[PDB]
């Protein structure tokens, strides 16, 4: 149904919005964690983001608001895309070894350089030795 | 809504690591 493990794994995603770790994602955090992977948005663009999911309207996103949405959104290509292009920054259609360290390093992933090319070579169907986007919805998928 | 895609979209950006370290760890890379 929704497991106990698919629960601790959007509490995860929580933890990375929620950098200060007091149980709510304010505007600013959200701010931070938009920007770190490359993104860019205004003031008004990340209340909305807020305004969404805070149900209890008290300006912040606690763990229950953020679970409530996320559980919702399980239940999918235009994320895969977005997240695909969080990735592949410069737009060319291949995510490299070092977009990936670059993503790695913004969520707090720490990855050998072996680590991560063993993570390509296990994606890479075409042998070019990037992550196409073909290829990277396949993993996830 | 599209806005809440962009949460989700970083719950899948961590979802393509964690799957990749799974597999790393039980031998099924
Ligand atoms: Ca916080
Ligand atoms: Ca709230
Ligand atoms: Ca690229
Ligand atoms: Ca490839
Ligand atoms: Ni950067």
């Amino acid at each position: 149904q929704l497991t106990e493990e698919q629960i601790a794994e959007f509490k995860e995603a929580f933890s990375l919005f929620d950098k200060d770790g007091d149980g709510t994602i304010t505007t600013k955090e959200l701010g931070t964690v938009m920007r770190s992977l490359g993104q860019n948005p205004t003031e008004a663009e990340l209340q909305d983001m807020i305004n969404e999911v805070d149900a209890d309207g008290n300006g912040t996103i606690d763990f229950p608001e953020f679970l409530t949405m996320m559980a919702r959104k399980m239940k999918s290509e235009e994320e895969i895309r977005e997240a695909f292009r969080v990735f592949d920054k410069d737009g060319n259609g291949y995510i490299s070894a070092a977009e990936l360290r670059h993503v790695m390093t913004n969520l707090g992933e720490k990855l050998t350089d072996e680590e991560v090319d063993e993570m390509i070579r296990e994606a890479d169907i075409d042998g070019d030795g990037q992550v196409n986007y073909e290829e990277f919805v396949q993993m996830m998928t | 809504e599209v806005t809440v895609g962009k949460f989700y979209a970083t719950f899948l950006i961590q979802e393509y690591f964690r799957k990749f370290k799974k597999r790393k760890e039980q031998g099924l890379v």
